[PDB]
């Protein structure tokens, strides 16, 4: 029938103070068919301390997943979601954007 | 009233060829998830204290036993009709069939079921509907189903019996939880727009429950009807996150505000207020 790209949205649970720690989410929504792989990336390395949830679809029958970790800010430091899926020939990259 | 008002549980069924299929399901309330379905063990998981509602353990473990049969007789039944409806793999099924309480106290049911992300069929009491996109294979479809003696039966009795009284059991059972609330955060924080001498101001709100929010750039009492809303986005722990945003000229973003309206607040508005006509003075 029909395949569908992921939308990938990087959001913090707090807006973002230097040294507080905080909540990193990343939202990966409007993609057909299921499989798919996310990573969440600290300095471009996968961090391995990452929940995520239990797959959900929406009324137009796109599935949607949200992948979480706690985090802690830096000036210096650069956070990603980093997604594989049938309508990409490479893993995308969408970096957390304060 | 406050929370969710809609049980529901939903269906992936994945085909990757003739002898291999994998299916997650899993329960809801509106967006929330109360229930898992582990296939290490073909059971439910509850994911709350009260994510049974007023069933018995008797009730719940028929019910499980209905799902662990259904899934596995589902994949069996379409691998041994792929090719009399000329299915090349992979494919993958959807369905989702649950209940919802409106306002005046009625309880509506549904079902519905797709392939290949789009519609495929869905069930108006215990007659099978194929959906157009689903084409000639939906109506084979279904004039096939209504042959499995007493299968519509079921989804009759599930649809219309057992689902209103369990969701308004949980309902209840789950109050503390479901009728919580919980206040947001929001900030600001500005951009350039595409355009010329243009700027966008970004109103964030994060972390309310229940899920309605009303967010508004303002200038005094004039709500700013440019203002657009994004996707509302889930957090972890049973909150949200919405930004509203405003293109506004370069040199008119004074004035401006965002305000925020949610039931937790108890009539108190958030009011952020935009400082200097641009980016930051
Ligand atoms: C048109 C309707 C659907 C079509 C059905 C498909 C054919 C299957 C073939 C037969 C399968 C094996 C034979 C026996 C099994 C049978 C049954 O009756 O059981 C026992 C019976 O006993 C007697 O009646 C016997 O006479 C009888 O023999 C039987 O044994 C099944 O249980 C049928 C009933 C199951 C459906 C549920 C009905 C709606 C329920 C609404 C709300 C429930 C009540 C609330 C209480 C819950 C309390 C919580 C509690 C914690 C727990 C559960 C928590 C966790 C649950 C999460 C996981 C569960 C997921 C499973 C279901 C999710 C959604 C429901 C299904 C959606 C329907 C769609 O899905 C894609 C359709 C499918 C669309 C299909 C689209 C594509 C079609 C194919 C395309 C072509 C390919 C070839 C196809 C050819 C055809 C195959
Ligand atoms: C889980 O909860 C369900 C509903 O939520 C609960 O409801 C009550 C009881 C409290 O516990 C709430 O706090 C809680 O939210 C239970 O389902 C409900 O059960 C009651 C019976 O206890 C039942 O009320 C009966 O209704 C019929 C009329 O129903 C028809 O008409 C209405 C419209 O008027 C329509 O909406 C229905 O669909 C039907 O078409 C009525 O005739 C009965 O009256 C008789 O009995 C009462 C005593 O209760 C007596 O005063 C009267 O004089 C008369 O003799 C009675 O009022 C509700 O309809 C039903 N709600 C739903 C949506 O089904 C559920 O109870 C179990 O299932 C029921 C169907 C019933 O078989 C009960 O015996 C069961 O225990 C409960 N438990 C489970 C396991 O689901
Ligand atoms: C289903 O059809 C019957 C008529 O056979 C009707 O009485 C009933 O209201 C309909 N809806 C159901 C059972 O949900
Ligand atoms: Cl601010």
């Amino acid at each position: 029938k029909i395949q569908r790209t992921p939308k990938i949205q990087v959001y913090s649970r707090h807006p973002a103070e230097n040294g507080k720690s905080n909540f990193l989410n990343c939202y990966v929504s409007g993609f057909h068919p299921s499989d798919i792989e996310v990573d969440l990336l600290k300095n471009g390395e996968r961090i391995e301390k990452v929940e995520h949830s239990d797959l959900s679809f929406s009324k137009d029958w796109s599935f949607y997943l949200l992948y979480y970790t706690e985090f802690t800010p830096t000036e210096k430091d650069e956070y990603a979601c980093r997604v594989n899926h049938v309508t990409l020939s490479q893993p995308k990259i969408v970096k957390w954007d304060r | 009233f406050q929370g969710p008002t809609s049980f529901h549980v939903i269906q992936t069924s994945s085909f990757t060829n003739s002898t291999w299929a994998q299916t997650q399901g899993s329960g809801w309330l509106d967006d929330l998830q109360i229930h898992g379905w582990d296939s290490d063990s073909g059971t439910a998981i509850f994911l709350k204290p009260w994510s049974k509602g007023n069933f018995s353990d008797k009730e719940v473990a028929e019910l499980e036993e209905i799902f662990r049969v259904y899934i596995f007789g589902f994949a069996r039944e379409v691998q041994d009709f792929a090719g009399d409806f000329q299915m090349k793999y992979p494919f993958e099924i959807q369905g989702i069939a649950g209940c919802e309480l409106h306002s005046g106290g009625a309880i509506v049911s549904f079902l519905r079921g797709a392939l290949g992300g789009l519609d495929f069929l869905s069930v108006k009491n215990a007659s099978c509907v194929p959906s157009p996109e689903g084409g000639s294979r939906a109506q084979k479809f279904c004039a096939l189903i209504i042959q499995y003696q007493g299968i519509m039966e079921t989804v009759r009795i599930l649809l219309y019996e057992t689902c209103p009284r369990y969701l308004l059991g949980v309902l209840n059972a789950g109050k503390a939880d479901l009728q919580r609330q919980v206040k947001p955060e929001a900030w600001l924080s500005s951009g350039p727009s595409p355009g010329p001498g243009r700027l966008q101001l970004v109103c964030h709100v994060s972390g309310f429950y229940p899920k309605p929010v009303w967010v508004m750039w303002m200038r005094g009492e004039q709500e700013q009807q440019g203002t657009q809303l994004g996707d509302i986005l889930p957090n972890a722990n049973w909150t949200w996150y919405l930004r509203a945003t405003l293109d506004v000229a370069d040199g008119e973003a004074a004035g401006l505000s965002c305000r925020v309206k949610h039931s937790s607040l108890e009539g108190q508005d958030i009011i952020l207020y935009w400082r200097g006509s641009g980016l930051n003075d």
